[PDB]
């Protein structure tokens, strides 16, 4: 808590994601960078915005995904895209 | 066979003497040698070989093994076995 | 270390690494030093490092160590287990359930792990 | 009955005009509904979706 | 406050986890009792279907009103893993369809959870039965079934269906709607007239289908209860694990604070 | 937060919001083990309003625009009281729970529900 009060953002690595095969186990849900938004190049800045939302749309459906194949086309496409971005 | 009805009360009496002698306190205010207090006592309860008895009695007793069995008693507080003396 | 210097690979067995930590706590209290978190000695990480850093593989030979570990109050976050786990390379877990089936050795292939 | 098979389709209770009618009347009487309503039930989605989301989180 | 309150919460949740683990095996046991009762009632219904087929084909002189152009089953108790909700969700689709056609709807209720649903949204119930045992008797269904049969003979109902869950497998309960009323070289020695016989057998057939629907729904209920108590046992395990981590933090902090007060007091004396 | 300082309408709206959020906090352990479906018909309605109130309290700021991209919102006291009073009265029971998240004034929750 003291170091979080000094630094300009934190990359959280999660034990559950690492033991699940996702080796670069960055926890997007809570990892943040305060000054870095102004630091990205134009190509990475424009393409990254569409990708962070895809992982957020997956965050709410990931556990439930096994019984989500019979839902509406919107929920199914958001989940299918979320699995590919993950 | 020996019964020590309360080793926890022996530890409390030794803690009192140690604090009154101004010796440095540790966890639960017990002195640094409270483990050695009970260990020095309990390692005497043992079974000794025939050679030990023959050597000790200068050959007066032969072909027999002697022993001291101990049944120490300790009182816990609300089932907490993780306390220092227990 | 003498056997290692003869050009050999050696096994060092430590009956219990928790008792090594406790003996350090007892000596630190006898010397009057100010206690640290959870009542351990202030030198806890240095006393563990001085012992564990000699156990290594060198240009002449090596010392490999098997150390029995006791966990206080079943709390893996306690300073003694936490300081010890920073030096370990593998964890072998023995299961009472596997021994009941007649299998020996009673290692649990799911709970046991290695950095290798 | 058939030359190679005999089937008896029995009844668990003794049917009869009074027993047959009484149970039907008792099933009307048991549906003692002060206010019947209309049946429009426009809250369908608001109730179905609430329980669909709640039932998913539990497993 | 500290470690003492957390230790009491852990013991409380652990005591609850032990019974939900036992209730899963009790639900499996009762599921098997319901499955044997489902099989025991099949021979009677298939034979009544075989008699009505010949007794109608061979007698073109008479057509019963049931041969020319909802009863809802629900539980009486808690711990159902979406069983009743998935059934009402499936029913509302067909009731809405009948209102697109502009047709009026009559409803019959079996079980306490079904009565509460229609009462919370204003549904018109014509008949209702409740508080039946886990092993029901066909004589209790006669009343609710007759009111629905009479409404057909009075011309108030064009089609009648039974709404209930079907046992696909021990891990899958399917909500369904089944039509009830609208269904070779020798002839029988009809003792009474063949018309009198057809009138009685069609009534026995519909009651038997409702009884089979009720017994299969009870098998689906015990299977749903098994999953719900398995989930409750697993959910309690996650809460126990989190509380144990919070307890260990409080255990370590209490020892550190006591040692700080003893060292602080002995530095002054 | 006193009737003699802010008036009865504001005071009762604030007290109503706190009562709903307090009752929702008491049900958290029951909902975690058995789920929402076991609650009474009264508790189910209160939990649904508590979830909407909790989301309507959120607001995009003009200094937070760099973090996400969304434009900031300034909401007057009049608009604040009107939104929470309507949710407490049940005037928005039909709108979806995600329509209240990050929308400034109550009218924007009605437009967000159209998607």
């Amino acid at each position: 808590t003291n170091v979080i009060s000094i630094t300009d953002g934190q990359i959280f690595l999660e034990s559950a994601m690492f033991n699940s095969g996702i080796r670069p186990a960055v926890n997007a849900g809570i990892s943040v960078s305060r000054v870095g938004g102004a630091a990205q190049t134009k190509i990475i800045k424009k393409l990254s915005g569409g990708i962070r939302t895809a992982l957020a749309q997956y965050r709410e459906l990931a556990a439930f995904a096994q019984f989500a194949s019979d839902l509406d086309e919107a929920t199914r496409k958001q989940l299918e895209h979320g699995q590919r971005v993950t | 066979l020996i019964v020590y009805d309360d080793l926890s009360k022996q530890a409390v009496a030794y803690r009192q003497i140690s604090l009154l002698l101004r010796r440095p306190p540790g966890r639960e205010a017990y002195p640094g040698d409270v483990f050695y207090l009970h260990s020095r006592l309990l390692e005497r309860a043992s079974r000794v070989s025939e050679e030990y008895v023959e050597k000790f009695t200068n050959g007066a007793v032969t072909g027999k093994t002697g022993s001291l069995t101990a049944l120490p008693i300790i009182e816990t507080q609300a089932g907490d076995v993780s306390a220092f003396v227990p | 270390e003498k056997f290692r210097d003869e050009g050999r690979d050696v096994l060092l067995f430590i009956d219990n690494i928790y008792r090594y930590t406790l003996a350090g706590t007892e000596v630190s209290a006898l010397l009057g030093r100010m206690p640290s978190a959870v009542g351990y000695q202030p030198t806890l990480a240095e006393e563990m490092g001085v012992l564990q850093e000699r156990i290594t593989s060198t240009k002449k030979g090596s010392i490999t160590s098997i150390q029995a570990v006791y966990v206080p109050a079943d709390d893996l976050t306690d300073p003694s287990p936490a300081t010890t786990f920073a030096h370990l390379d593998a964890t072998v877990v023995l299961s009472r359930d596997i021994a009941s089936l007649g299998i020996y050795p009673a290692v649990d292939p799911l709970d046991s792990t290695s950095r290798q | 009955v058939q030359p190679n098979m005999v089937k008896v389709l029995a009844d668990t209770v003794v049917r009869a005009g009074d027993l047959d009618e009484a149970a039907a009347q008792e099933a009307l009487k048991a549906a003692e509904k002060a206010l019947q309503g209309k049946g429009a039930e426009f809250d369908y989605s608001a109730a179905a979706a609430r329980l669909a989301e709640a039932a998913a989180q539990l497993r | 406050a500290g470690a003492k309150e957390i230790r009491s919460k852990i013991a409380s949740i652990k005591s609850t986890q032990k019974i939900t683990n036992a209730m899963e095996k009790v639900a499996v046991s009762k599921m098997r009792k319901a499955q044997m009762r489902m099989a025991a009632g099949r021979p009677y219904a298939e034979r009544i279907r075989q008699v009505i087929g010949h007794l109608a084909n061979a007698n073109p002189e008479y057509r019963h009103p049931f041969m020319v152009e909802y009863i809802v089953v629900s539980s009486d108790r808690g711990l159902c893993g979406g069983l009743n909700i998935n059934l009402f969700k499936s029913l509302v689709k067909d009731m809405s369809g009948y209102r697109e056609q502009g047709a009026e709807i009559d409803l019959c209720v079996i079980g306490s959870k079904g009565a509460s649903f229609f009462r919370s949204f204003g549904g018109n119930v014509v008949a209702a039965i409740s508080h039946l045992g886990e092993e029901p008797s066909i004589n209790d269904l006669i009343g609710s079934v007759k009111v629905m049969l009479d409404a057909y003979l009075e011309g108030r109902i064009d089609r009648l269906f039974v709404v209930s869950n079907k046992f696909v497998n021990t891990m899958t309960q399917k909500p369904t709607v089944e039509q009830l009323i609208p269904l070779h070289h020798w002839d029988y020695l009809y003792e009474p007239d063949a018309k009198s016989l057809l009138d009685g057998l069609l009534v026995r057939y519909v009651e038997s289908q409702v009884y089979q629907a009720v017994v299969e729904n009870n098998a689906c209920e015990q299977a749903a209860r098994m999953i719900a108590m398995k989930n409750a046992t697993d959910n309690a395990g996650e809460l126990i694990s989190d509380l144990q981590l919070i307890y260990n933090k409080a255990r370590q902090a209490a020892i550190t604070q006591e040692i700080s007060e003893i060292v602080g007091g002995a530095a002054a004396v | 937060l006193d009737p003699l300082v802010i008036g009865q309408d504001h005071y009762d709206t604030a007290r109503g919001v706190q009562y709903v959020l307090q009752r929702y906090k008491e049900l958290k352990d029951i909902i975690a083990i058995l789920g929402m479906d076991e609650l009474s018909e009264a508790d189910k309605l209160l939990v649904a309003r508590a979830r909407k109130i909790q989301r309507f309290l959120s607001q995009p700021f003009f200094v937070a625009e760099v973090f996400t991209g969304s434009p900031g919102k300034y909401v007057s006291l009049k608009d604040t009281i009107a939104g929470f009073k309507g949710i407490l009265n049940g005037d928005y029971d039909h709108l979806p729970e995600q329509a209240f998240y990050m929308v400034g004034g109550i009218e924007e929750a009605v437009e967000k529900a159209k998607k």
